[PDB]
RNA sequence: AGGAUAGUGGCCUACCAUGGUUUCAACGGGUAACGGGGAAUAAGGGUUCGAUUCCGGAGAGGGAGCCUGAGAAACGGCUACC
RNA sequence: AGGGGAUCGAAGAUGAUCAGAUACCGUCGUAGUCUUAACCAUAAACUAUGCCGACUAGGGAUCGGGUGGUGUUUUUUUAAUGACCCACUCGGCACCUUACGAGAAAUCAAAGUCUUUGGGUUCUGGGGGGAGUAUGGUCGCAAGGCUGAAACUUAAAGGAAUUG
């Protein structure tokens, strides 16, 4: 606003729309990522010490 | 650097013979240089050949049973017609009845002699005589 | 904007005094109008108050220094001559 | 190497190239800049009359040593006045001031042939009649 | 000499020759076995180590980098691998 | 496509030559006309439940894909509903044997329907002339990726 | 080689021809992993973990341990650079010059080598841009560049 | 969006937005430039010329306008200015 | 422009030589030579040899790094450790003999792998002058730089070697 280009209240309220609804949804994006993150990789991440040395190797052939 | 590795493989085969080294190392041996130098030994003009296998492209030992005159390139690797491909052998061959101009076409690799009987042309990638 | 291609701070003199004249001035008045680095507080803050006169706009410490300088080459080579010969009485 | 793009898709490198070091040239430079048809006596042509204004006697180079007859030729087409060599002997007693000759070039495209300084031009006919004929006294040049 | 073979040259050629300008490039490295005399630890080191490496029992240099093949110390005892 | 402002403009937008009566209400309460652009064409979804008009697009509009169809990547997607693409291709020269990258920007019309970016291959196909400089209209967006699904950033 | 220089150089790592542990390994394919992430959890370049893990263990070249190679399974386990390493000790070293210019004004010499510094930035970064490890318009602004390396 | 056209179209008009082309040469200039089929030369590759027997364009001293007509901005049609 | 300004030293004064000698030589001496901040941006800026890549011939030297040596040398006489040596090795500056090869030759180990012509790429030249001139543009405080003709003039200009 010290620079030029906020010709006026409204621009300047519309440019700050425009921010905070780009961060918005940025943070949309950053949110859901973040939740791929932590859920698909680390929720199976158990899973290898669950069944991948349970089944189909110890306890069928075992007898 | 290197830009062609049969430009650099046929100059080296051509500096060996010249000297008359009866084997020359080649590196880093594409599989373009294997098919050329597969047209090239089928006519005689080459004989033994080895392609060292290692992860690194490989490298090549070639036997030259001193009957090879000289094996060029022509760079970039022209487009031939069917038909300019006898403007191309008169230009580059020692004579008509013998040497070979090598190009690489839908149906594969293969001298200009074949090239006709196939029926097929495309690039140029050098010649042999 | 760049508003000047090459007269800058001088530019304020039009077209008068020649280009020359206005050329020494342009160098010693961009120099002299500098702020400069504090000798006490390590901040850019010295300005000059009157010829001659270097003052701190924080800690207030004013330097006596060149007309147009905060140190002029020749007291900048004094002072390492001078500190030469008392290196030379101490040690 | 050989200090040529011989890339397949360096075409317009060559032509560009080839098109700059054309301008070395003497004749595609002439050709192109037209300087027969702006800078030269004769408009891109072969021949032109003129009026024969006065005779010089153009002493010759060395080794030789000669007077080459010439003659002050001002061209209608454009007024130059350019001099023109007479060629055959005598034939300077043949021509006066104030007729009207043929001149040609001078065999060498500018570049006065032979031992005469500043010449580029030969006179063929006078009067509307052949120098060469005049020369050979089959016809005769009319008091026109 | 227009004749050689290539694909069979002589070992000591080979020894004689830079790493990796022979037939196949092959690293000159090997690996060690250090134990520290006053500890009962054995431990891989690199033949050119690059680092001042210590066993993990305890803060004892049991090699000293340098430009190639690190220096070992003193009072260790070194194994080929 | 079924969203902003269709009617922004002074006149009503409409597809002409079409009424839907108030006298009988059906299930969809509407009627949109479209139809295939051809050639194998098929025509995208937001087309054929859309809500823009552009009389001038190859599916919704008025305009005919008939003689050429070209294909390019895009290089600029700011005018509305127009885009440009470059036709990058090469030009043989027959005295040096060589062949030279030479382009040509050509401008198209697109409709709403495609989602048109820039770098994304193109394809598009000769119609009555749109405008002064503009003849095609985008008909499909060749898109695997598009140079932008696994070249652009993640946040 | 050495494009900012016209030193020819030919010093690398020949690695072995054999694509397998040697014989003389003990450790497992989990065991070197697992040494390689602590050596990351202290925050060590996979350079460094390399380097690192053939002195401290007997680990060759821990891609032809592991089956996976090293800053590979680091992306893979969520220790993955902001930034490309490579780049990062370019820009650090920018930044290195670049503090000795402003303090040193008449190093001419030090100042063509920002250049030439700067130079292998750009390139590397067009590169980047490219593969997308590096998000587009990614730019070495040089002045908040020190920011990016503290 | 309309007007105009035989119709398309900034072709024109209103409103709207800031677009368009460019070192892959845009734009500007020159052309002793009408374009092409072709002509001369020609080992091949090419070079130069192509006003000129055919196709296409443009013109009827120079611009401009228009009537008739299917077809003209016609000129062995007209009107005006030079 | 500021500081600095010992020596040397354009210009200049000068005393000599010379037919003349405001040239060589001698004495002095200004700018400069030095530095900081700005410029200029050219040099026989030359290896008169673009840059990158491979291959082709032998050698001994040397510089920097690396490797091997129950090699010599040093307070203690394999016992505390660098330098030297031999053999290699990569990179560097080059050097010598021969040229297979190349070149007009001189010569070149690249100036070779080019009429058996094509590894990639940038720049430049097209007889000599006129002329790096004019003009125009552009950068410079200026000196000038970069870019850059033509008319006209000429049958040579030139290179390398041979004999005298």
């Amino acid at each position: 606003s010290k620079g030029n280009a906020f010709k006026h209240k409204r621009a300047l309220v519309e440019h700050i729309i425009q921010a905070k609804a780009d961060a918005q949804r940025e943070k949309a994006l950053n949110e859901e990522a973040e939740a791929r993150r932590l859920k698909n990789r680390a929720a199976r991440d158990r899973r290898a010490q669950r069944v991948a040395e349970k089944r189909d190797a110890l306890l069928k052939e075992d007898a | 650097t290197r830009s062609s590795v049969l430009a650099d493989a046929l100059n080296a085969i051509n500096n060996a013979e010249k000297t008359g080294k009866r084997q020359v190392l080649i590196r880093p041996s594409s599989k373009v240089i294997i098919k050329f130098l597969q047209v090239m030994q089928k006519h005689g003009y080459i004989g033994e050949f080895e392609y060292i296998d290692d992860h690194r492209s490989g490298k090549i030992v070639v036997q030259l049973n001193g009957r090879l005159n000289k094996c060029g390139v022509i760079s970039p690797r022209f487009n031939v017609k069917i038909g300019d491909i006898e403007k191309w052998t008169a230009n580059l061959l020692p004579a008509r009845q013998f040497g070979y101009v090598i190009l690489t076409t839908s149906a594969g690799i293969m001298d200009h002699e074949e090239a006709r009987r196939k029926h097929v042309s495309g690039k140029i990638l050098g010649f042999v005589y | 904007a760049k508003r000047t291609k090459k007269v800058g701070i001088t530019g304020k003199y039009g077209v008068r005094y020649g280009s020359s004249l206005r050329r020494q001035v342009k160098k010693l008045e961009i120099q002299q109008h500098a702020r400069y680095d504090c000798s006490f507080c390590g901040k850019k803050t010295v300005k000059r108050g009157a010829a001659g006169i270097w003052t701190c706009s924080c800690c207030k410490k004013t330097v006596a220094g060149g007309a147009y300088t905060v140190s002029t080459a020749a007291a900048a080579t004094v002072r390492s001559t001078i500190r030469r010969l008392r290196e030379m009485v101490e040690a | 190497g050989k200090g040529k793009p011989r890339g397949l898709n360096s075409a317009r490198k060559l032509r560009v190239h080839r098109r700059n070091n054309r301008w070395a040239e003497n004749n595609y430079k002439k050709r192109l800049l037209g300087t027969a048809f702006k800078s030269s006596p004769f408009g891109g042509s072969s021949h032109a009359k003129g009026i024969v204004l006065e005779k010089l006697g153009i002493e010759s180079k060395q080794p030789n040593s000669a007077i080459r007859k010439c003659v002050r030729v001002q061209l209608i087409k454009n007024g130059k006045k350019v001099t023109a060599f007479v060629p055959n002997d005598g034939c300077l007693n043949f021509v006066d001031e104030n007729d009207e000759v043929l001149l040609a070039g001078f065999g060498r495209k500018g570049k006065a042939k032979g031992d005469i300084p500043g010449v580029r031009f030969k006179v063929v006919k006078v009067s509307g009649v052949s120098l060469l004929a005049l020369w050979k006294e089959k016809k005769e040049k009319p008091r026109s | 000499v227009l004749v050689q073979d290539l694909l069979h040259p002589t070992a000591a050629s080979e020894a004689r020759k830079h790493k990796l300008k022979t037939l196949v490039q092959g690293p000159r490295s090997y690996f060690l076995d250090v134990k520290c005399p006053g500890c009962l630890n054995i431990t891989t080191v690199f033949s050119h180590a690059q680092t001042a490496v210590t066993c993990e029992s305890c803060s004892t240099i049991l090699c000293t980098p340098t430009g190639g093949k690190a220096k070992l110390s003193e009072g260790t005892s070194f194994r080929r691998k | 496509s079924t969203e902003l402002t269709v009617q922004s403009e002074r006149a009503f937008q409409k597809q002409p030559h079409i009424f839907n009566n108030p006298k009988v209400k059906t299930s969809k309460r509407t009627k949109r006309w479209y139809k295939n652009a051809g050639l194998g064409f098929k025509t995208p979804k937001t087309a054929i439940e859309g809500s823009y008009i552009d009389k001038k697009c190859p599916f919704t509009g008025l305009v005919s894909i008939r003689g050429k169809i070209l294909t390019g990547t895009v290089v600029s997607t700011k005018m509305h509903r127009t885009i440009v693409i470059r036709r990058a291709y090469l030009h043989y020269i027959p005295k040096y044997n060589r062949y030279e990258k030479r382009h040509k920007n050509v401008p198209v019309h697109v409709s709403p329907a495609f989602r048109v970016q820039v770098g994304d291959i193109v394809t598009v196909g000769q119609c009555r002339p749109i405008s002064k400089t503009v003849r095609f209209n985008v008909v499909k967006v060749s898109a695997a990726a598009g140079k932008a699904n696994k070249q652009f950033a993640k946040f | 080689g050495r494009m900012h220089s016209a030193g020819k150089g030919i010093s690398s790592s020949a690695i072995p021809y054999s694509r397998n542990a040697p014989a003389w390994f003990k450790l497992s394919s989990e065991s070197v992993i697992e040494q390689i992430v602590k050596y990351a959890r202290k925050g060590l370049t996979p350079s460094q973990i390399g380097v690192l893990l053939r002195d401290a263990h007997g680990v060759t070249q821990a891609r032809v341990i592991t089956g996976n190679k090293i800053m590979r399974i680091l992306k893979s386990n969520g220790l993955a650079p902001e930034i490309p390493e490579d780049l990062y000790y370019l820009i650090k070293k920018a930044v290195s010059v670049r503090k000795h210019l402003e303090r040193n004004r008449k190093d001419k010499d030090a100042k063509f080598r920002l250049i030439l510094i700067e130079s292998r930035i750009h390139r590397l970064a067009r590169y980047y841009r490219t593969v997308a490890v590096l998000p587009p318009n990614w730019k070495y602004e040089s002045a908040t560049a020190s920011a990016l390396v503290n």
